[PDB]
DNA sequence: AGTACTTACGCCTGGTCTG
DNA sequence: AAGTACT
RNA sequence: AAGACCAGGC
């Protein structure tokens, strides 16, 4: 599920930094406008690998100002969930309408009615929870969810998942 | 090569392109009385081997279409009998540099 | 340009894909229903009705709103609108083809009229050139007026092979006004080809048929030469003109649309009301008309669609037609800033490559210098000096993209400069500039000179650099343009400077010489007869500035 | 497509258009507070510093020479001879 | 029109003249690759002059008391007279200046000898002259090899096109040909020693200059020659302010229009 | 041979006025007017029909008429033409722009 | 944006964008046949947790190093040991990475680049597709059902018995705590 | 003042690339528009603030460019579109050559 | 053989009338 | 007005 | 402010 996709980016550098250690600045700016970014087509850019052998190539100088433009070809560890993916995480928030599990950098939410039946929701609990014949789900409890649908948004990705199938529930 | 006098019958001419590979050409007497290639102006041309050609392109990194062309009916083109695709090398004199090499593909 | 920053990457246009608009896209793209023909006055109340211009298109009244797109007037380009027609219309300029296409394919089953089967056709299908296939094809089947069903294959003319069916005779066609007519042949049968029909026959034409004919499955299908949904250029294409308030000022365009709209509704309200069958096709011509004139007005079918007062009407086409218009008079050539013009006069005391710029102008024209440790000082001085003394400046601009107008601003004499800031300053002695004299027909009709600020009011150029510009001082005027980028100048001084133009390639020989006085005089001074005595010889020596001081 | 530093075929010399543009381009940068790779003998006019960087052939730029078919050849201000 | 018709045309890096498509128009700008700017009217001495004079000027025979270089010119003069291995270089040189002749007389039938060409050799020497205060009295110090074997090595470095193959390195010899004739013409043994008493110094200099002064006259891949050419014509077509035939502006109009019905059709038959 | 004539004739139109023009120019022109195939006229009926992208032929005598039939047969424009770029506000591939310029970071080190 | 190794020649009509599901149909950007920078082809890159934990660690570390080559001129124990590696070589505003390291390091199933090595040397004999050869590595599984159900893309590509031996050897190698 | 055809034709002659662009843009028109990397039009609804970008129809939000072009040109295009003709602006060459 | 079709230097400064 | 090209 | 003419300058 987590991936290592081969990407590339374009950074426009002002002449100012056309210093001796330019390579250094580039890389650094690569990492500012990448690590922690989010797209629906790539998912979560979490970490740039092989910091060293980052290919810079020759950048060309634009043509009105001196800013130069290099196509930084790198490689990193991405992660973008899918509909029908099975992943388990740590619960965080839990309300009348359901609880939200946190799978990695993302947050998957489970609808009360997307859970089973015999499981009710106890509001008068502290911390808040969901009770069952034998199961007890609350804050720190670990669950295993099945992602039913995804929704991209700004700089993140949420999604709804169910625990109404088999081999699904707490662990 | 066939040589007609005053002319041929339009019923006849439409029988040349009916037996390929073999090729035929038609020339009127009056146009062969003088060799056009001997004229002060018309410089000498030369046919290029399908080898010599595939080279002319590769050396100038040219596509076939970017090449200067000569008419399939062009007088000299007939004097040598070119075929749509055959290239010719035109070598003439120059007041800027004695000799200038040029090429003409066909269409 | 424009100001405000955008996280949008930025590139250069590399290819230009010419297509035709699919009513479908036209819709998609739009943001304007455009149902009403009126302008504004929501019952006189000022604003705009969700009818024409602004049912969300661009705007006016200096008011952000451009579909929240805010930004306002400058930096909103327009946002196309659409307006569903009542019945398909021709495309004034395409008519020419819409015809030729039909004469190329027959109705009912809509398909070519010559397949691989016919040999003259083969030679016509290898040609790789839209202009050439479609031109050879046409010529080849414009004559055949029968949808063959069966034709004699590559074998015996005895044996007859079968292909597509429906031998429904093909009618020849002629152009009458904005409509297509054809006969069907004892004695003919003349009927009007309804747009609604043509469209169809095209819609059905085959994919490999499109292409076989000069077309393109994705960008331009014939079925599109016929309008069904009309794009509606937003204000900026047809802006207004306000005389403050309670008056008008509408643009010509904003009217033919107003028209087209009227003529569209009147129609419709007929196909849903008392529809006297063929008393409608009298108002469907009107639309076909307007939706045609809107784009073109100089047709052979006379009627100029003269607008009240007999003023012609500016058809879109007309705005682009050669000279004085867009393409040729707006894009290929423009009015420009940082430019001056006055009268020229000789001045035998300037180096060849100089040019006398009158102080008046040197103080008007400006150059954007960027504050740098190398200059800071000099620059702050110019800034301190102000925009009235000469060696000075008249505008400081900081990173925050804000203009400090040196002539006002309570901080005039204050200001501390900042590396990075720019300082529009006055043109100064030795700023390279492009000088020129129209008509321009030489590399040399435009050369770069060294600026030499001088009094009085006339560009003072050296004599010898006269013949290149081809100018006299009998009251001739010249133009001066001032560079702007540190690299821009570079191009002038390194390739346009006069000293470089001395030997003209247009005739592999020098192109500037010595004339009048200098010439005439240079001869006299030469003669064996001519002798000069000490007292003078000495001064003369002094004049040649590079004299080695060796009498 | 690119082309090996060998098999190179262009003109060993700098074209006026090139040099013209290099100096400009270089000025522009220098004028923008880019670093200057030569000792300023006291100069203070960018295009003049640029003229200097260009004579001690200390300009870090590369002139990519596109050919009619798209391929290019890359030369450095270093290499390129400057007659003019 | 002229302008709109040639905008797109310029000299491309390969030294070809193409437009916006890629269509070659000239395979070498101006059939020679020289920037018009660096060119002057020179004279191809080799052409004009009786077959007689030619010999007395360019002919050298080391095997003859009256057709050899009088040792008053060449340092190693007396020790040359007779040498047979030299007479071959010397004879090659002549059977060439000879070929040059016919060649030229096959191109410029008129007999006209003054033509525009790069590198002004006349002057390049003139300087060499007073730059080394060459005295017309004492003798030179050039081996006959020194000469004939450097003139050759010169032509070798007069590169216009640089290709690494045959088809190209062949157009080369071509675009130069006309020049060299002039070249071999002015740097002929006899001449080099009897007319302009060059020393080895002078010579080796005259040579350096020519090569570089030539490599300068080449054309810069960048020039927007199309526009240029246009203007160069239309321009003087404005200064036209006006034995009985259509002539001038109305004519030029005719021509460009490729008009079929010209007012004057004439035709000269010899 | 024709070229040789076209030129010869044109040359005579400039010499009859006692003015001199260096071959190359009338040569080039004569050539442009002849490569293609036969005699292509310097007019709206000729060189303005060639395979040159639209936008370029746009700027001459048929403008709209030419543009129309461009979206019709979905032409594609290279933007290699002088005019093209001028219309876009881009630096055209002409002299100063017959190439690109780059910062070789490597050589940007031995320089200090 | 951040471009992605292949220029999918978009001809105006962008419409077909399939469904994302455990039918192994992943966005165009994740077919199994993608392109490497060198210009070669290369199988997709499927990281199962605790393998990712190692790869992220690996670089974050070799980063700290080359981040000083230029300055001259047990469960809970790893929570601290990493937060540091970050507050050193991270954006410090990469709250995502922080949260990815916790998760990645809490739910992980292997500590030895040697143990994880076998995990790989094992499953990579299946011919199975990378997304499976990942869900398998980071998901507990006792029966072929708990498996072939939480990874439907398997259903017919492998007998229950085999997929069960592999599961046996998983919990065997499953490093302790 | 005027910098028309003829005066251009000279700058092209001179081979003064940049200066030409400068007269033509930075000293006259110059304008910053947005495009769709899909359908090469000005459609795009740029809210330069909340960065929102969209372009419903070709429907985007991701693939979007910014280009600088002579306003007159923008207008050339808009006018063309209004005549139902499409001028596509693409930032990458796919046709090669 | 008749008819139609697109064109026509470059720039610049005045004053005048009207739907 | 002419010249060319197309019908 | 836009658009038609007329006079005129080189
Ligand atoms: N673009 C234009 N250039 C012109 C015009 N009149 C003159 N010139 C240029 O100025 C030029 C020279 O000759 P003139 O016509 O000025 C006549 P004049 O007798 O005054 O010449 P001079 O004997 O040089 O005084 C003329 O050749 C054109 O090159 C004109 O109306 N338009
Ligand atoms: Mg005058
Ligand atoms: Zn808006
Ligand atoms: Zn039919
Ligand atoms: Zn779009």
């Amino acid at each position: 599920m987590f991936f290592i996709k081969d990407l590339s980016l374009n950074i426009t550098l002002h002449p100012s930094f056309f210093g001796p250690r330019m390579k250094q600045y580039l890389k650094t700016k690569l990492l500012e406008e990448v690590e922690g970014s989010c797209t629906g087509k790539f998912g979560y850019i979490l970490c740039v690998l092989d910091y060293d052998n980052i290919d810079i190539q020759r950048g060309r100088i634009l043509p009105t100002d001196g800013s130069a433009e290099f196509n930084v070809k790198y490689r990193a560890v991405v992660f973008k969930p899918f509909k029908g993916e099975v992943v388990d995480g740590t619960v965080v928030s839990c309300s009348q309408h359901g609880f939200e599990v946190q799978v990695g950098p993302m947050k998957v939410f489970v609808t009360k009615h997307l859970m089973p039946q015999d499981l009710t929701f106890n509001a008068g609990s502290n911390p808040p929870s969901y009770q069952s014949s034998e199961d007890v789900i609350t804050i720190k409890s670990r669950i295993r969810v099945k992602i039913e649908g995804c929704i991209s948004q700004v700089s993140s990705i949420h999604a709804i998942g169910s625990i109404k199938e088999d081999y699904l529930g707490a662990i | 090569i066939f040589v007609y006098q005053n002319n041929i019958t339009p019923s006849a001419m439409k029988l040349v392109p009916s037996i390929p590979p073999a090729t035929i050409e038609t020339f009127n007497e009056a146009a062969l009385v003088v060799n056009i290639t001997h004229h002060e102006l018309v410089p000498k041309h030369i046919r290029l081997s399908s080898d010599e050609k595939r080279e002319l392109l590769k050396r100038y990194r040219l596509k076939e279409s970017q090449l200067p062309r000569i008419q399939r009916a062009d007088p000299v083109a007939l004097y040598l009998g070119l075929k749509r695709g055959e290239v010719v090398k035109i070598i003439r004199k120059s007041e800027t540099s004695g000799r200038y090499a040029s090429y003409r593909i066909c269409m | 340009v424009g100001q405000q920053y955008s996280s949008a990457p930025l590139r250069t246009v590399k290819e230009v894909q010419f297509g035709l608009f699919s009513p479908e896209e036209v819709r998609a793209i739009s943001v304007a229903k455009i149902r009403f023909p009126e302008t504004m006055d929501e019952t006189q109340t000022r604003a705009k009705i969700g009818g024409l211009n602004d049912p969300r298109l661009g705007s006016i009244d200096r008011n952000l709103k451009c579909q929240t797109c805010q930004e306002g007037m400058n930096e909103c380009p327009g946002h196309f609108g659409h307006i569903d027609l009542a019945k398909p219309v021709f495309h004034v300029g395409f008519i020419a083809k819409i015809k030729k296409v039909c004469e190329c394919v027959c109705m009912h089953c809509g398909k070519l009229l010559l397949d691989e089967h016919n040999e003259l056709m083969r030679q016509a299908l290898a040609i790789k050139d839209s202009k050439k296939r479609f031109a050879a094809i046409w010529t080849l089947c414009k004559t055949k007026m029968v949808c063959e069903t069966d034709v004699p294959s590559e074998d015996d003319p005895t044996q007859l092979v079968s292909r597509g069916g429906c031998g429904n005779t093909q009618p020849t066609i002629r152009k009458d006004g904005l409509k297509l007519v054809g006969s069907w042949k004892d004695e003919p049968e003349l009927r009007v080809l309804s747009t609604e029909e043509i469209l169809n026959i095209f819609k059905h034409i085959s994919v490999k048929d499109f292409t076989s004919l000069g077309f393109n499955e994705v960008f331009s299908r014939p079925e599109w030469m016929i309008l069904t949904c009309l794009p509606v250029p937003p204000p900026p294409v047809r802006p207004s003109i306000s005389f403050n308030e309670s008056q008008r000022g509408e643009d010509d365009l904003t009217f033919k649309l107003a028209d087209i709209l009227k003529a569209n509704i009147s129609l419709e309200t007929l196909e849903h009301n008392g529809a006297p069958h063929h008393a409608i096709e009298e108002a469907e011509s009107l639309l076909q008309f307007h939706v045609a004139t809107y784009m073109d007005n100089d047709i052979a079918g006379q009627p100029q669609a003269l607008q009240k007062s007999g003023r012609p009407v500016k058809s879109i086409r007309a705005r682009l037609k050669g000279k004085e218009g867009r393409i040729r008079g707006n894009l290929m050539g423009k009015r420009v800033d940082f430019s001056a013009r006055t009268v020229i006069s000789g001045d035998p005391n300037l180096e060849l490559d100089q040019v006398g710029v009158p102080k008046s102008i040197a103080k008007t024209l400006t150059y954007p210098e960027v504050v740098t440790p190398y200059n800071i000082d000099r620059l702050t001085q110019l800034v301190r000096n102000g925009p009235n003394e000469h060696p000075g400046a008249k505008y400081v601009i900081r990173d925050s993209g804000d203009r400090i107008d040196l002539r006002y601003s309570k901080r005039a004499g204050d200001i501390q400069l900042q590396y990075g800031w720019k300082v529009e300053r006055h043109i100064m002695d030795n700023d390279p500039v492009l000088f020129n004299r129209q008509p321009s027909l030489h590399k040399m009709s435009m050369m770069a000179h060294r600026v030499k600020v001088i009094p009085y009011s006339t560009f003072r150029l050296n004599l010898s650099v006269t013949s290149p510009y081809n100018a006299d001082f009998d009251g001739d005027e010249m133009n001066l343009h001032v560079p702007q980028s540190e690299e821009t100048r570079a191009e002038l001084s390194q390739l346009c400077a006069v000293p470089l133009q001395i030997v003209s390639p247009q005739s592999n020989k020098p192109c500037m010489g010595i004339v009048q006085d200098t010439l005439c005089g240079i001869r006299k001074l030469t003669l064996r007869d001519t002798f000069i005595e000490l007292d003078q010889v000495l001064n003369m020596l002094y004049w040649v500035p590079d004299w080695d001081g060796v009498i | 497509k690119a082309i090996p530093k060998d098999q190179r075929a262009t003109t060993p010399y700098m074209t006026k258009y090139e040099r013209a543009r290099i100096l400009g381009t270089r000025a522009l940068q220098i004028s923008m507070n880019a670093p200057v790779f030569v000792d300023l003998e006291g100069e203070t006019d960018p295009l003049r510093i640029a003229m200097k960087e260009l004579a001690e052939k200390k300009i870090p730029l590369v002139i990519r020479r596109y050919l009619p078919d798209g391929s290019f050849e890359d030369w450095s201000v270093e290499e390129l001879i400057v007659d003019l | 029109r002229l302008v709109k018709a040639l905008e797109d045309i310029m000299v491309h890096y390969d030294n070809t003249t193409r437009n916006s498509l890629g269509n070659v128009i000239q395979f070498i700008y101006g059939e020679d690759g020289m920037d018009a700017a660096h060119i002057e009217k020179q004279s191809l001495d080799t052409i004009g002059g009786s077959d007689a004079a030619f010999e007395k000027r360019y002919r050298v025979d080391l095997l003859n008391t009256d057709h050899t270089l009088d040792p008053s010119l060449l340092e190693s003069g007396s020790e040359i007279l007779g040498d047979l291995k030299l007479q071959v270089l010397l004879d090659e040189e002549y059977k060439q200046l000879v070929k040059d002749r016919k060649f030229l007389r096959e191109v410029f039938v008129d007999g006209e000898a003054n033509w525009p060409l790069p590198v002004n050799i006349r002057r390049i020497i003139q300087n060499a002259q007073q730059t080394f205060h060459i005295d017309h009295t004492k003798p030179s110090d050039l081996t006959i090899k020194d000469i004939v074997l450097g003139v050759k090595d010169l032509q070798e470095n007069l590169l216009v096109l640089r290709g690494k193959n045959e088809i190209i390195q062949n157009a080369q010899r071509d675009a130069v040909t006309l020049f060299c004739c002039l070249l071999r013409s002015r740097l002929a043994t006899r001449r080099v020693l009897q007319e302009y008493r060059l020393t080895k110094q002078a010579f080796d200099w005259v040579l350096s200059n020519i090569e570089a002064q030539f490599l300068r006259s080449v054309v810069h891949p960048g020039e927007m020659v199309g526009v240029l050419a246009a203007q160069s014509i239309g321009e003087p077509a404005t200064q036209m302010t006006l034995k009985k035939v259509t002539s001038g502006v109305p004519r030029l109009k005719e021509i460009l229009n490729v008009a079929k019905n010209m007012k004057t059709p004439s035709l000269t038959v010899y | 041979a024709g070229r040789a004539a076209l030129y010869k004739e044109v040359y005579n139109v400039i010499a009859s006025d006692g003015s001199y023009v260096n071959y190359r120019h009338m040569a080039l022109l004569v050539d442009v007017m002849t490569t293609q195939g036969g005699l292509t006229s310097v007019t709206r009926h000729g060189f303005n029909r060639s395979n040159t992208g639209a936008l370029m032929r746009c700027s001459f005598e048929e403008t709209v008429e030419i543009l129309f039939e461009a979206g019709a047969s979905a032409e594609l424009d290279d933007c290699r033409g002088v005019s093209e770029n001028v219309i876009l506000g881009q630096m055209a591939p002409i002299g100063t722009g017959a190439f690109d310029v780059m910062i070789d970071e490597e050589s940007l080190v031995k320089y200090m | 944006s951040t471009s992605t190794f292949q220029t999918r020649r978009r001809r105006l009509k962008k419409v077909e964008e399939e469904e994302n599901a455990a039918t192994l149909q992943l966005g165009q950007e994740f077919q199994l046949k993608q392109i490497n920078h060198q210009g070669e082809e290369e199988e997709l890159i499927a990281l199962n947790l605790s393998e990712a934990r190692l790869v992220i660690k690996e670089a974050l570390v070799e980063r700290r190093r080359a981040f000083k080559r230029s300055q001259k001129k047990t469960r809970e124990k790893e929570l601290e040991s990493i937060d540091v590696l970050l507050e050193q070589t991270t954006g410090g505003n990469n709250k995502d990475l922080k949260n990815t390291m916790q998760y990645l390091t809490n739910f992980s199933r292997f500590r030895d680049q040697e143990t994880v090595g076998a995990v790989i040397q094992l499953l990579k004999s299946t011919g199975l597709h990378p997304f499976e050869v990942a869900q398998l590595g980071s998901l507990a599984c006792d029966t072929a059902d708990e498996a072939k159900t939480l990874i439907p893309s398997l259903n017919n590509k492998i007998s229950d018995d085999e997929l069960e031996r592999i599961l046996k050897e998983l919990s065997n190698l499953e490093t302790l705590y | 003042l005027r910098f028309g055809e003829m005066e251009r034709d000279c700058m092209i002659a001179h081979g003064a690339a940049s200066f030409l662009k400068e007269r033509l843009m930075e000293a006259s028109d110059a304008f910053r528009v947005h495009i769709c990397g899909i359908c090469g039009l000005m459609t795009v609804i740029a809210k330069l603030n909340h960065n929102q970008f969209e372009c419903k129809g070709c429907d985007n939000k991701i693939d979007i460019y910014q280009i600088h072009i002579p306003y007159a040109a923008k207008l050339l295009f808009q006018e063309l579109m209004a005549m139902n003709i499409t001028p596509r602006l693409y930032t990458d060459r796919s046709r090669d050559f």
